[PDB]
């Protein structure tokens, strides 16, 4: 009795279409109950019922009943969900024929046209027999929300919702191939679509929401590096003002300003200090947030001797003056072997402005030799000013603040250039991203167009470990991901010609995984034991071998990358050579591949990409494909997360068949475990990756972390070649 | 190749 | 905030 439709025209209720529905969305599910459903929904009906009403109330019933005992509830709410999508942007369930939409939406002006330039009609339509839109029933609840909320094209003022998940797919594949040859074209186009709607890879937000729309800002986090200027400090600044305009997130370095105190012009003017021109820094960031708070995120990076040191360790620590005080931003402090030593012989770390030690700043990230030298010698010249510190205080103080927030960062520069694809000589890698996963190489602007600045960009995506069979499968996967990624660069639009300067220098890529906990669930390994070292090490080492590879190819058909020289890959040196020697000790696998016919190769075809592969995390990402994030193990078996529609819930992956093999975050006993693992992967990884460092307050005497076990467990990082370290997770229940 |  | 120079000494970084 009484239901009213989307014409606003009533009709009468009928029972037994809501169940037929329903009926056919649990086809294939255990332990889902229609009745369940039909009782907790039917009593929120009425007499007026806007339809579109009685669908959300029969997902939100379905929803509700998510759990660890009846996991398939994600699949009953999600298929109801996709139904209801479909009824709202085509007017049925059957979707409309991929031509007549594309024409339909190049009309209304949310699909790019070049669309209808680049394909013909008979191309569409040869596209169209591709796509499967029963895929479209895999998605779990999470996913379908995550779609639905920023990925499918919409009008977010009226929430109208104008596509469905298949056609994002087959549309972000023909743009990203849309250039290639006739002859292989549509070959690529249906391989890609394949591999990521059947989720074997992973795509980035930025990507995924705007390839296939007339947009062409694709780039989520960058670069920049400050020179010790008034003309650098402007253009650093202007320049993230524009980048964070399009939603980027932003990693600084800002090491080379001088110290408070520190002389200017000669003796006419002395400066002010580093913290006024952070506090700059941290609102050219917070530009356009809502009032200085939503978005806009940033990591600040500075050498651990800079004269400044103690008081910039202190920026986030809450309880102080507001003057010396920078609280939004994270901070990274660049740390080297030097350092770490002083600390173990217990001696003292001398401070400097990096204004008065000529040669010690590049030495640091470039030669350990040279800088050891130069820094003793520094130490004993009384004509420097210099202030001394005790290694164990600076230390403390560094990690009791990064205990506190969890949010200040280290950076092992040394590693990062003796064990990277670059040149340390020619292209040093001195700053990381905001996520720690990042190491590239930066020049300082003298202008926001300065052409001789460089600018270094996040071009990423992921391989799912949990939906490959076996490791030979990456080999097509590579081909894919690197073609795909590689066309992106010359795709999307660069504002700062710096930016440019990098990206089609170097092309650099990032790729890594999700659903690595999951994997080694399956394989029946821990984290904390070590018994997943020798298959970290097999896995990882594929990996990266079919990545090189793929390059490689690409190389061979469409020339290296024209900065290819700077490479370590252009002397025939590959990660294999360069590794932390210490990792022998905690893994036995050989190799598998032929590392020797690919180093020649490389040597003589070179490389197409710079940098090929970072392990980054990845929340949004994880959630549509139904993952574990990244590398991370789970918090739990059951994910929560708020939403204006509800609670959202989601269940690891096969809990059902693996509950007992899963290892969670705080089951672990130590952070040893995790951080071989870590280690184990950055042998072959060519940038870095996002470590966490966890902490449980109760298995500890009185519930306090001992600063004797906080300094542990970095030293033991650094032995592994650990190149940086993200967050510090201090449990709260 | 190699660029030139 | 308790901190051993001597058990950190004989690591080998
Ligand atoms: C001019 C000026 C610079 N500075 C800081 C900003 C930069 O860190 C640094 C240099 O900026 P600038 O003085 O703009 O640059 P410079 O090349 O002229 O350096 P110098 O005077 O030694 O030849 O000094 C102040 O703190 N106050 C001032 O009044």
């Amino acid at each position: 009795l009484l239901v009213t439709k989307r014409d606003g025209s009533t009709e009468r209720i009928n029972l037994d279409k809501i169940h037929r529905v329903l009926d056919w969305a649990a086809e294939g599910l255990h332990n889902v109950s229609i009745s369940q459903v039909e009782l907790r929904s039917h009593i929120q009906f009425y007499d007026g019922i806007k339809t579109s009403d009685i669908h959300e109330t029969i997902i939100k019933a379905a929803a509700d009943l998510i759990s660890r005992d009846a996991p398939d509830y994600q699949y009953l709410a999600a298929r109801l969900a996709i139904f209801h999508l479909r009824k709202k942007a085509y007017g049925q369930f059957e979707p409309p024929a991929l031509y007549d939409h594309v024409v339909k939406m190049v009309e209304m002006g949310k699909y790019d046209n070049h669309l209808l330039e680049d394909y013909t009609e008979e191309e569409f339509k040869q596209m169209d027999t591709f796509i499967d839109h029963d895929r479209d029933m895999t998605f779990s609840y999470a996913a379908v929300k995550q779609l639905e909320g920023k990925y499918l094209v919409q009008n977010r003022v009226t929430g109208e919702i104008y596509e469905s998940a298949q056609f994002l797919y087959i549309l972000v594949a023909a743009c990203l191939f849309s250039n290639y040859p006739r002859e292989t074209r549509l070959q690529y186009v249906k391989r890609f679509y394949d591999a990521v709607s059947t989720f074997k890879i992973s795509l980035p937000t930025p990507i995924m929401s705007g390839v296939r729309t007339p947009t062409r800002q694709f780039s989520s986090c960058v670069l920049i590096e400050c020179g010790d200027s008034l003309d650098s400090i402007n253009a650093t600044s202007s320049a993230i003002v524009k980048y964070v305009s399009q939603r980027a997130g932003i990693g600084i370095n800002a090491g080379r300003i001088r110290a408070l105190g520190s002389p200017i012009r000669g003796g006419e003017a002395f400066h002010t200090g580093c913290i006024p021109f952070y506090k700059h820094f941290q609102t050219a960031v917070k530009s356009c947030s809502q009032g200085g708070v939503r978005g806009g995120a940033a990591t600040l990076f500075y050498p651990m001797w800079h004269l400044e040191v103690e008081s910039l360790l202190v920026l986030k620590n809450n309880r102080g003056v507001e003057g010396n005080r920078v609280r939004h931003m994270d901070y990274g402090v660049q740390i080297n072997k030097l350092m770490y030593t002083r600390l173990l012989k217990g001696e003292d770390i001398t401070l400097f402005s990096p204004s008065d030690v000529p040669g010690l700043y590049d030495a640091f990230f470039a030669d350990q030799e040279e800088f050891e030298r130069l820094y003793t010698k520094y130490e004993k010249d009384d004509s420097i000013r210099k202030q001394r510190v005790k290694a164990v205080e600076l230390f403390s103080l560094m990690m009791q603040e990064r205990a506190s927030t969890g949010r200040i960062y280290i950076q092992n520069v040394d590693h990062c250039n003796t064990h990277s694809p670059f040149d340390p000589a020619i292209a040093p890698v001195r700053q990381s991203n905001l996520c720690l996963e990042i190491a590239l190489p930066t020049k300082p602007l003298n202008d926001v167009n300065d052409e001789n600045g460089e600018i270094a960009l996040c071009t990423l995506s992921a391989f799912n470990l949990g939906a490959i069979n076996n490791l030979d499968e990456l080999e097509e996967l590579a081909i894919l991901a690197v073609r795909a990624l590689d066309a992106l660069l010359d795709y999307q639009d660069y504002p700062i010609p710096a930016a440019k300067r990098g990206a089609m220098g170097r092309r650099t890529l990032g790729i890594g995984v999700i659903n690595f906990a999951y994997y080694l669930a399956k394989h029946g390994k821990r984290y904390s034991d070590g018994s997943a070292n020798n298959l970290t090490h097999k896995t990882f080492e594929a990996i990266q071998y079919y990545l090189l590879k793929a390059s490689n190819e690409l190389a061979k058909e469409q020339g290296a990358c024209p900065w290819f020289n700077e490479t370590t890959y252009a002397k025939g040196i590959l990660p294999i050579d360069t590794y932390k020697k210490d990792l022998d000790t905690i893994a036995n696998e050989p190799l598998h591949y032929d590392w020797e016919a690919l180093r020649e190769s490389i040597k003589t075809h070179g490389l197409r990409n710079s940098t090929l592969s970072a392990l980054m995390p990845s929340e949004t990402s994880s959630q549509i494909s139904n993952a574990t994030n990244g590398i991370e193990p789970p918090r739990g078996y059951v994910s929560i997360k708020a939403s204006k529609d509800g609670i959202l819930r989601q269940v690891v992956p096969d809990y059902e068949h693996l509950h007992d093999a899963y290892e969670l975050l705080w089951e672990m006993p130590g952070n040893d475990g995790y951080l071989q693992l870590v280690g184990i992967m950055q042998k072959f990884i060519d940038q870095s990756i996002s470590a966490n460092t966890n902490y449980d307050p109760s298995r500890f005497p009185s519930g306090k972390v001992p600063m004797q076990q906080l300094l542990k467990d970095l030293l033991t990082a650094y032995k592994f070649g650990v190149k940086t370290l993200y967050y510090q997770n201090t449990r709260d229940g | 190749y190699l660029v030139g």
